[PDB]
């Protein structure tokens, strides 16, 4: 069916969090304009190693940076597609208010959507991060 | 004179009152911020680059023929690289790092090295500055904070084009002590060509000729008579 398949995939994946593994990271998005959208499972993510590159703002400049990216493997399709056009945060903290203080700032760099029941995406860290 | 004494004076002028150099070596520092007077300061290093563009032109107006030994004017480019590492733990954003103070420190070193003509070596004839490059590249592999973000590295080069006087007499086997033995053997069984040695005048002999009546000729031996042979110091008689 592909409709209940994504939801059952979320239910079966929710077993992974009951086992304490350190690869699990909390991902949040800001899909609506002002407030946040959180992925339900505390999914796992790997880190592709860094590469030393020029600035993406101006490539032919003295300022250079290291591009750091994260590889998120099992992320449900139930999340809105337009969420991927908005900045994402890995391990964020929410206060008493609706804002976030600390976390690791990332932007969706490349989408892999070959599997029909889950997305898989790589997201690049911002050049300036909070923590 | 010799470049090792000159380079020692150049690094001394560099660290004299401008740049504080914690260590000297080709490596970005992984030491923590250095605590002095209860104040934290970023780690730094200096790389003294090998002297390049060593050229001897013998074609300048500031070379005097003193008549003892031939002088030369040597041009060299002396390159120093100073690197400061700013940890991302304290410096969260790029724009809050103190790039302005680094540029001020760099311009102060440039002014101090340029002004100190009489303080680096007496035989300096020119000191000029190439355009300095300031880079805010990341550190080699130094990470500070969570997510392993690379630390800020501020790299500033100083390339001094410097023209100075030299002579053959300034170089002795003492300054080559750990690289070359004195009085070595030739690689193909050849003889070494000995340079000229300063000649000392320890006697003078004059033989004058009394020429014939019309004029001096000085070619044919019958047109002049030997008068006397004069030894200017009397002690040269019976000696040589």
């Amino acid at each position: 069916l592909y409709s209940n398949l994504i939801n059952v995939k979320q239910k079966v994946i929710s077993i992974r969090e009951k086992l304490g593994d350190p690869r699990l990271k909390s991902l949040v998005f800001e899909y609506p304009a002002g407030q946040l959208f959180r992925v339900t499972p505390k999914l796992k993510v790997s880190m592709v190693p860094k590469n030393m590159i020029g600035l993406p703002l101006d490539s032919k400049s003295n300022i250079t940076i290291s591009a750091d990216d994260y590889y998120i493997t099992d992320v449900s399709r139930n999340v809105p597609e337009a969420a991927f056009r908005t900045r994402a945060w890995l391990d964020p903290v929410i206060n008493d208010s609706g804002v976030i203080v600390s976390g690791i700032n990332c932007r969706c760099h490349v989408i892999n959507d070959k599997s029909g029941l889950s997305y898989d995406l790589i997201l690049r860290k911002e050049r300036e991060v909070r923590v | 004179m010799t470049k090792p004494s000159l380079i020692s004076a150049k690094i001394l002028q560099h660290i004299n009152s401008i740049v504080w150099l914690q260590s000297k070596g080709i490596q970005e520092p992984l030491k923590p911020d250095v605590i002095v007077n209860n104040v934290a300061y970023p780690p730094n290093v200096i790389a003294e680059k090998p002297v390049t563009n060593i050229e001897v032109i013998t074609n300048s107006s500031m070379i005097e023929n003193t008549g003892g030994v031939r002088q030369f004017l040597c041009k060299a480019v002396f390159e120093y690289t100073i690197v400061w590492v700013f940890s991302r733990e304290v410096y969260k954003t790029y724009h809050q790092i103190p790039r302005s103070q680094i540029q001020d420190l760099l311009v102060f070193c440039q002014q101090f090295v340029i002004s100190a003509y009489q303080g680096i070596d007496p035989d300096i004839t020119n000191i000029d500055l190439k355009p300095s490059q300031v880079l805010v590249k990341p550190t080699e592999d130094v990470n500070s904070d969570v997510s392993n973000s690379s630390s800020w590295s501020v790299v500033a080069d100083l390339r001094f084009m410097i023209e100075f006087l030299t002579s053959l007499d300034e170089f002795l086997p003492i300054d080559f002590n750990k690289i070359q033995p004195p009085t070595w053997e030739l690689l193909d069984d050849l003889d070494p060509i000995v340079p000229e040695q300063p000649f000392t005048l320890n006697g003078l002999i004059i033989s004058l000729n009394k020429s014939e009546l019309p004029k001096v000729r000085a070619d044919e031996s019958d047109t002049y008579q030997l008068e006397e042979i004069l030894y200017i110091p009397p002690t040269i008689e019976d000696q040589i």
